[PDB]
């Protein structure tokens, strides 16, 4: 369901941004 | 230029004796690098607990949000499961300003801890009375982050602290059905998740999706806990109508749905439903305080199912 | 198209207040848990 | 086919105070009528105050 896809997009973004300091 | 480079290295090395020396001589603990990171951000991310404590003692502000997310030092502690560093910051005079602080996109420390499955850090935040269901900028609560990374233990902890199991009108049951996680489905049912909520986009219920995926075990658990067989989605289909958009019979899921969508269920279960609705599906320990027999209450709690 | 004693479908032919009200058509104080 | 009696085929769905037996009967009718039928099954209303007793009665 596209319901999950956006939620997973959001958790993608959480991980990207927390880890950005070494990127 | 020397002093900021030297205090940094003392922290990264864990040389806390130096850090206390420079603070006594007037070096302020409150500058920022180009990412907005303070020494409390650096100290928390690298796990340097002793450095963290002394920085606080000399006025280091833990509320500062970095320039790359609006994350606080407590967010980066939440990420790496650094409970002890976090417990220091939560014992400081800034507890109520940091405990629920939101990043730019609305993630609190509890959001971060639940997402990474940091049990201790989740108990920590609830120990200091963090809000259990803060909303992200997309409407997401921490439990939902826990749910979708399948951090079962943090799921169990948040539900135990009264996280809304029915968030976004039954999304936890939706998740269990979409993934066919029957353990999750059974656990959310035994904990009282309401089975008769439709998603606000397409009005689908858990029973509806337990038919889109011909999962008879999900369909059965939902019905057995009282999912309504004639509720209709936004396109008018009942749950059985959904299984008929695939039709072709010959499968236990529509065979079960047929047998329950025509014969109205027992009066013993119809009274179970109304009593549990009257008493409230999230207040079902009030049933132990009722004037009935064990067998009767056993039936009420769906214990022997 | 469809005393101290008391139904059926439908004539007062009755071998024992159309002239919506359906086959489905003291209790003590409910305990405090169901209030 | 207080007191009451009905088609034994209605009571095939199975002389407890009056209020209980009153509706235990209304159920038998509603069951058969909507059993194996071709329309949406309306709600069988159960008032909360009689509900705990109607459950104990329903050995169904």
């Amino acid at each position: 369901r596209q319901e999950l896809e956006s939620l997973m997009k959001e958790q993608d973004l959480l991980e990207t941004k927390l880890r950005s300091y070494e990127r | 230029l020397q002093e900021e480079l030297q205090i940094q290295a003392a922290v990264a090395a864990g040389d806390v004796h130096t850090v206390r020396k420079m603070l006594e001589q007037g070096y302020s603990p409150n500058g920022r690098d180009a990412n907005g990171w303070t020494l409390l951000h650096f100290s928390a991310a690298r796990g340097k607990e002793r450095c963290v404590r002394v920085f606080l003692e000399h006025g280091a502000d833990p509320t500062v949000k970095d320039l790359i997310g609006g994350f606080t030092a407590l967010h980066y502690a939440a990420m790496h499961g650094r409970a002890r560093i976090a417990r220091l910051m939560l014992e400081s005079e800034y507890r109520s300003d940091i405990i629920n602080a939101k990043s730019n996109d609305g993630w609190t420390p509890l959001h971060v801890a639940a997402h990474y499955g940091r049990d201790s850090f989740v108990r920590l935040l609830l120990e200091f009375k963090a809000e259990v269901d803060p909303l992200s900028d997309k409407g997401t609560t921490p439990l939902q982050l826990a749910i979708i990374r399948e951090r079962s233990s943090c799921v169990k902890i948040l539900l135990d602290h009264n996280a809304n199991i029915d968030i976004q009108n039954g999304f936890l049951l939706r998740y269990a059905v979409i993934k066919s996680n029957h353990s999750y489905c059974r656990m959310f049912l035994q904990r009282g998740a309401d089975t008769n909520l439709g998603r606000l986009e397409d009005g689908q219920t858990p029973l509806h999706l337990s038919a889109l995926r011909d999962d008879v075990l999900c369909a059965r658990m939902l019905y057995n806990y009282g999912a309504d067989t004639n509720t209709r989605n936004y396109e008018g289909q009942t749950p059985l109508a959904v299984s008929i958009s695939i039709s072709g019979s010959s499968r236990p899921c529509l065979d079960f749905l047929q047998e329950v969508t025509r014969q109205p269920r027992n009066l013993q279960d119809l009274c179970r439903i109304k009593i549990r609705q009257c008493i409230g599906l999230q207040n079902l320990k009030l049933l132990d305080e009722l004037p009935i027999a064990k067998v009767m209450k056993d039936y009420l709690k769906h214990k022997f199912d | 198209m469809d005393h101290k004693t008391t139904f059926t479908d439908a004539r007062i032919v009755e071998g024992i207040d159309g002239e919506q009200t359906r086959p489905q058509a003291s209790p003590p104080e409910l305990p405090d848990v169901m209030k | 086919y207080h007191e009451f009696i009905v088609k034994r085929e209605h009571a095939l769905t199975s002389n407890i105070p009056s209020h209980v037996l009153s509706k235990v009967c209304m159920y038998f009718t509603y069951k058969v009528r909507y059993t194996n039928s071709s329309t949406e099954i309306p709600e069988f209303p159960i008032a909360p105050e009689i509900a705990l007793e109607l459950l104990m009665a329903a050995n169904f």
